[PDB]
Order: C-alpha cells, then structure tokens, then sequence
C-alpha cells in the first residue's frame, strides 16, 4: 500500500552491535553483573549489489510520447545539485508511469 | 468504377493490390470485445463490408493531455497481396477455465 514489491521471503534484516568492553572491574569478587564500560564506536563501508530486470518500451507510438527531463531552463541552485554547502536535497518526486503503453 | 455523367460502370482492375496485417504484439487498441456490432454474417449465404476502424486516448473531454498516445498502423508489416495470391495466417490459444456450461 506504500507501493512497491512485496515476498513471502524477503531479504533478511541486518543487525550489529559492539562488543560489550567491560570497564575496570572490582579487584575482590561480587556476586553482581558489571554495568561499566567504555564508550567506544566503529564505523566502515556498506556494500549492497543489487542487479535488475527490465521491459523496455518496444511500443509503435508513433507520437513522441512524454519523457521526464529537468527544466531546460536557467536556474540560481541546479536540481539535485549540492547547494554552496555541500548539504543537497531533491527539487521534486519522482513516478515511473510515463512511457504511453497502450492499455 | 468510372462515374461518367451518372453513368457508372463497374470494371476489374487486378492490377491493384491489398495489404493486411495481425497485431501479435497487441500494440493496438484492442477493438474487439466491446461488441461492437457489424460482425460476421450469423448467415452463411449473406455477404457483408468490413467496418472502418477508429480508437479513443486519454482525454480531457474536448481536448487530449500529450499522454494521448497516437497510432498509425502503416508503420507495420502488411502482407502486399495482389489477386490471385492468397492470404493465411495461424493462432493458438492458451488455458483457460471451461465455461461453466451447466446448471
């Protein structure tokens, strides 16, 4: 309902943690559990293959039909473009039903 | 045919030719299976004319937004056939649930 592909067996879900470092325990012996640790973090880099299918339009639609291209105008910060801070963001949405298949 | 003063004569021109077509990939508008009438004679011995062929797009009432899509079937492959030469083709179906013929 919030579009898109759904699987009686989709992809795992992925979950880490840091090892628990337990800080400087007591000298002599006790019966608790130890709650000190140090702060610590970690970080590295994600890699995700997804390959992927595809239909072409093999349509005879004589007319050009509609395609989706930003503005051929002039404009003061480019879409999608990073602003002068690095910080960038998205003009507008995007759909995919464009190409004019015949019903 | 000639129409001379009112006078018309019918002759034969076999010098003239014909091309037809099937839409296999069904990139056409579907006509068929809203009915329309015109169809075979239900009559063996009765002869008929073919209907013309028209189609309908994305409309905005009196006007059509450019996803009105736009066909013309001469850009397809037509069987050229001059008299004498005659004309075939083959189809199959697939599966489908027998129509439920009982009560």
């Amino acid at each position: 309902l919030m579009g898109g592909f759904g699987l009686k067996h989709p992809p795992p879900q992925i979950l880490i943690k840091n090892t628990p470092v337990p800080a400087d325990p007591p000298t002599t012996f006790n019966q608790s559990k130890l709650n000190s640790f140090i702060t610590q973090y970690s970080t590295g880099q994600v890699s995700v293959e997804i390959e992927w299918e595809l239909q072409k339009e093999n349509s005879k639609r004589w007319n050009p039909e509609i395609q989706y291209t930003s503005n051929y105008y002039k404009s003061t910060s480019v879409d999608f473009a990073v602003n002068t801070e690095g910080v960038y963001s998205e003009p507008r949405p995007i759909g995919t039903r464009y190409l004019t298949r015949n019903l | 045919v000639t129409q001379n003063e009112g006078t018309k004569t019918i002759a034969n021109n076999l010098t003239s030719t014909i091309q037809v077509f099937t839409d296999s990939e069904y990139q056409l508008p579907y006509v068929l299976g809203s009915a329309h009438q015109g169809c075979l004679p239900p009559f063996p011995a009765d002869v008929f004319m073919i209907p013309q062929y028209g189609y309908l797009t994305l409309n905005n009432g009196s006007q059509a937004v450019g996803r009105s899509s736009f066909y013309c079937l001469e850009y397809f492959p037509s069987q050229m056939l001059r008299t004498g030469n005659n004309f075939q083709f083959t189809y199959t179906f697939e599966d489908v649930p027998f129509h439920s013929s009982y009560a």
